[PDB]
RNA sequence: AAAGCGAAUGAUUAGGGACUCGGGGGCGAUUUUUAGCCUUCAUCCAUUCUCAAACUUUAAAUAUGUAAGAAGCCCUUGUUACUUAACUGAACGUGGGCAUUCGAAUGUAUCGACACUAGUGGGCCAUUUUUGGUAAGCAGAACUGGCGAUGCGGGAUGAACCGAACGCGGGGUUAAGGUGCCGGAGUGGACGCUCAUCAGACACCACAAAAGGCGUUAGUACAUCUUGACAGCAGGACGGUGGC
RNA sequence: CACAGGGAUAACUGGCUUGUGGCGGCCAAGCGUUCAUAGCGACGUCGCUUUUUGAUCCUUCGAUGUCGGCUCUUCCUAUCAUACCGAAGCAGAAUUCGGUAAGCGUUGGAUUGUUCACCCACUAAUAGGGAACGUGAGCUGGGUUUAGACCGUCGUGAGACAGGUUAGUUUUACCCUACUGAUGAACUCGUCGCAAUGGUAAUUCAGCUUAGUACGAGAGGAACCGCUGAUUCAGAUAAUUGGU
């Protein structure tokens, strides 16, 4: 519930030498619409010669997942900055929505590469339709046939306020 | 105590520009000035008489005296905690009439006619400026102007 | 003499070149910048490799000379005298100073301490930026491994961090490999000494036709 | 500031074309300027790799001068020894006309002028910009904010840092900072990484580098493989031809 | 020689820095009979330390006793010897490079006031440093640095010299703490016991045998076990010898 995917459409301000300017559309992941629009101008400034003071926003809409109850495999392309230089990566995730996949990606990059939110560009998010499109071995073991496994050494849940138990707890639940 | 001469530090300010040496255009000597005009000062390096001090280069003042070949101008100078009134004599090669008050002198005569035209007709008008206001609502059509979808690009080495 | 290089690493002063205001500077240590078969035609050496800076610092003339010698020896040994062309692309113009306390005061007395401490020239360094190119090599495409190893070996003589980048151009030209071939097929390039010149279609018609006969045919 | 040098003034790397009467060395009789055959420097021409506090064709950001009416605008015409060939002008005005709107925004929690006099005239610190010096808790400047002259909550301590400036009390909520115990408040929730016989643990700040690891984790590129790849084990390994 | 002051300002410790001094690494042209790395390391380049000397002037000028030696305790390791080991361009003997390791030692003298130095001789060895450049109410007073005196150079002179020489008063503990020892109120007076915590101790060499053996062409030439003594240190004791 931290992120949502938005559609943002923007335009250069019309002038007499060019009425009816072109329209550009981007897909932005953001926690709210105030930072969705700020993110839009950031990316457009890097591609076209437009600013916020010489343009305007046309439309903002929320894109919802079409089947948020079906398990899917996702692939993501991204570009990030390390302490010296920039690099490209491709990672994979398994969940039920595009928003869930992006949230897991941001946590994963912070843990394994110490990359902050401010140094990551998302290039493309694609749902992998065929089971033959899975590349990473940590996903392949999850799409194996006839999967099943037990849960050994499970610690029982005990109220914090209850100190001084009178029996030795078990771990076979 | 460092060196402090009259023209110290004027290497670039008092110099004529590139490809702008030689003869002075003669329309400079044909203008007329009256007591109460508003002029700005700009020193010409090729004339060494009636030169003003480097402080007044780039200032604007009011004429108070007219003589055979020069004018007297009044400027206000800030000295720490106060302003002081200065009176300098400048040859006309260093002065020039200013467009600072022309916008005001244009609105005054334009307001006069609009007021009299409206009074003769019978519908009131505004007669004073307003700052830029926020835009209004409008509709933008998508017909034959389909939007183009953009995405960020991957990193690559140029050299 | 020759204080350690740790003491003059950062670009802390404005550029201080030799001129009519500071006189009496020693000659720089490095004097030769082009090595190898430096007059081959453009079409012989299509591959180029660069050594690029990654910091904002100063490199000394001694360090530049040491790295040039180290890379030259390896290329000659494994590629021959006529299998490469090497160029150093950083020239030292900034002069550093030293305040001789012992020389001016030790056994000479006169004035001691920090009084009148403006120094005398000692050496020369090159000021470099992030992404600036330091050394370039052009050779055939079968000597890719040799060129990479030569530049990797020579960077142990430099302070700071450097990278090696394989260019996407043709030789030393500012032209991508594929687009250079198309321009040559169209006949718009002509061979100069070890380099080329290009046609602009903005001169007088007689001279342009004479210099680029293949273009108009 | 940035930028420029196939743009002036300076600095600077490398080839090519044209040239000989400029130099040097030579070869066809060194004959010979015979530019005969060459030759290397030099010169001119189109190109080529790097620079400038006391260089420049260009050229920001931040800052800076003046104006936004009634002491204004327009119509007519009175004085002068100044000016004009000339009541032609120049300055100062009578009379008349113009809110049907006195001519950007916001504030006005403080308008103008005068009199008499105290203390001070050793300063220091910080972000950004900066000079000398190898550097310094060193020495010197610009704009602004602080301490001195100032308590209170944090940084265990700590003139200058973060939060916030103070009459005597009661209730509520917070800032910076915290919630295993010392200690008021979570042994709170989610996903990972790390095993150190020298672990690590919060701005100012109380330190660590070049260089290495088949420790572990994620990623980039190329090549081989169910027409059987890597490892291990098992078998074979032929005529000219003992090549010239 | 005098007075008013100054830590706004030098001469000693301490504090920041580390140019210079000292110590340690990285790369690999080359040395090494062939052979980059047994043992070394040119051109370059990254560090550490505060037992050198500089740079600064924060504390002390109503005073923190200013060289060296003698005496005595403890600490550091960048290891001279001793224990047990890895490597060699290690046949044996002798040597060289490296690891764990500060438990235990590291001397008797001629000249010099010396710190530093240079010789003779013994030894397993004669390593490097700190503690206000440890240590003057602990000593000493040879040097330096008051007043007397001589010489050389300098100055007209009074006088000067980080130049030589000779003679020159070293004060107070009975107070608090620290330390070394010695008594002791309260719960009846005694006899015999336990042991938390604190302290802790040993050291190096020689002779005989192994053996003229192993190894080696020869010249040369070991070691483990076993036996008997001695150096430095510690705790006691007085039959005998010596001193009083
Ligand atoms: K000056
Ligand atoms: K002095
Ligand atoms: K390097
Ligand atoms: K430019
Ligand atoms: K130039
Ligand atoms: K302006
Ligand atoms: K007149
Ligand atoms: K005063
Ligand atoms: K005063
Ligand atoms: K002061
Ligand atoms: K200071
Ligand atoms: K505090
Ligand atoms: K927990
Ligand atoms: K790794
Ligand atoms: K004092
Ligand atoms: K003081
Ligand atoms: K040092
Ligand atoms: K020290
Ligand atoms: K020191
Ligand atoms: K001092
Ligand atoms: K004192
Ligand atoms: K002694
Ligand atoms: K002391
Ligand atoms: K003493
Ligand atoms: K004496
Ligand atoms: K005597
Ligand atoms: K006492
Ligand atoms: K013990
Ligand atoms: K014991
Ligand atoms: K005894
Ligand atoms: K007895
Ligand atoms: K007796
Ligand atoms: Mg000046
Ligand atoms: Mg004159
Ligand atoms: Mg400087
Ligand atoms: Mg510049
Ligand atoms: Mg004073
Ligand atoms: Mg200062
Ligand atoms: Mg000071
Ligand atoms: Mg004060
Ligand atoms: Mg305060
Ligand atoms: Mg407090
Ligand atoms: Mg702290
Ligand atoms: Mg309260
Ligand atoms: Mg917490
Ligand atoms: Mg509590
Ligand atoms: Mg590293
Ligand atoms: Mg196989
Ligand atoms: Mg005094
Ligand atoms: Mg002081
Ligand atoms: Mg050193
Ligand atoms: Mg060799
Ligand atoms: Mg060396
Ligand atoms: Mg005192
Ligand atoms: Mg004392
Ligand atoms: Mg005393
Ligand atoms: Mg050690
Ligand atoms: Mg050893
Ligand atoms: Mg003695
Ligand atoms: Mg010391
Ligand atoms: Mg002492
Ligand atoms: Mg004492
Ligand atoms: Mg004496
Ligand atoms: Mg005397
Ligand atoms: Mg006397
Ligand atoms: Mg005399
Ligand atoms: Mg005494
Ligand atoms: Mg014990
Ligand atoms: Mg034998
Ligand atoms: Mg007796």
């Amino acid at each position: 519930g931290r992120l949502q995917e938005y559609q943002v459409i923007g335009r250069h301000l019309p002038t007499e030498a060019n009425p009816n300017p072109a329209l550009y559309r981007m897909r932005i992941f953001a926690p709210n619409e105030v930072v969705a629009k700020s993110r839009f101008w950031y990316f457009l400034r890097g591609l076209k010669k437009v600013k916020k003071a010489t343009g305007e926003i046309v439309s903002v809409n929320v894109i919802s997942e079409k089947h948020p109850l079906k398990v899917k495999n996702f692939g993501i392309w991204l570009r990030y900055d390390s302490r010296s230089g920039t690099h490209n990566m491709y990672k994979e995730y398994r969940e039920t929505s595009r928003v869930a996949a992006v949230e897991a990606m941001y946590a994963d990059m912070a843990a394994r590469h110490r990359a902050r939110f401010r140094s990551i560009h998302i290039l493309k998010v694609v749902e992998l339709e065929k089971t033959e499109d899975v590349k990473r071995p940590y996903i392949k073991q999850l799409v194996a046939k006839n999967l099943s496994f037990p849960l050994p050494h499970r610690v029982p849940k005990i109220s914090t306020k209850k100190i001084f138990s009178a029996k030795r707890p078990s771990t076979f639940s | 105590g460092h060196a402090a001469g009259l023209r110290s530090g004027t290497r670039y300010a008092f110099s004529r520009g590139f490809r702008k040496h030689g003869q002075i255009p003669l329309s400079t000597y044909l203008r007329t000035y009256r007591v109460g005009d508003i002029v700005d000062i700009k020193v010409n390096g090729a004339v060494q008489k009636g030169m003003p001090h480097k402080f007044y280069h780039g200032k604007t003042g009011v004429v108070y005296n007219v003589t055979k070949s020069a004018v007297g101008v009044i400027v206000y100078k800030r000295v720490k905690h106060r302003y002081i009134e200065k009176r300098i004599n400048v040859r006309i090669e260093h002065v020039k009439p200013s467009r600072s008050r022309e916008d005001f002198l244009r609105r005054v005569k334009e307001n006069a006619e609009l007021k009299k035209k409206a009074k003769a007709e019978g519908v009131p008008v505004q007669l004073k400026r307003q700052p830029a206001m926020p835009r209004e609502a409008h509709t933008v059509s998508i017909a034959d102007n389909k939007p183009v979808t953009l995405a960020p690009v991957a990193y690559e080495t140029t050299i | 003499a020759r204080r350690p290089a740790r003491c003059y690493r950062y670009c802390k002063n404005k550029p201080y070149p030799k001129s009519r205001f500071n006189r009496g500077v020693p000659d720089p240590k490095i004097k030769i910048y082009d090595l190898g078969r430096k007059r081959a035609t453009v079409d012989d050496f299509p591959l180029c490799v660069h050594l690029v800076s990654n910091e904002y610092e100063q490199l000394s003339s001694e360090a530049l000379e040491a790295a040039r010698i180290c890379a030259n020896k390896y290329l000659v040994k494994y590629a021959g005298k006529e299998g490469f062309h090497l160029r150093v692309r950083a020239h030292p113009y900034h002069v550093i100073r030293i305040n001789k306390m012992l020389s001016c005061a030790g056994a000479d007395r006169l004035q001691t301490g920090m009084r009148g401490a403006f120094g005398k020239p000692q050496g020369t360094v090159a000021r470099v930026d992030i992404g600036q190119i330091l050394i370039s090599v052009r050779t055939r495409d079968s000597n890719r491994a040799i060129a990479l190893e030569a530049l990797r070996r020579c960077q142990y003589k430099f302070p700071g961090r450097q990278k090696i980048i394989v260019s996407k151009n043709w030789g030393f030209t500012p032209l991508r490999r594929e687009e250079y071939l198309e321009k040559k097929a169209a006949g718009r390039v002509r061979v100069d000494g070890a380099y080329v010149q290009f046609l602009t279609n903005h001169g007088n018609l007689e001279e342009n036709m004479r210099r680029f006969p293949d273009a108009f045919k």
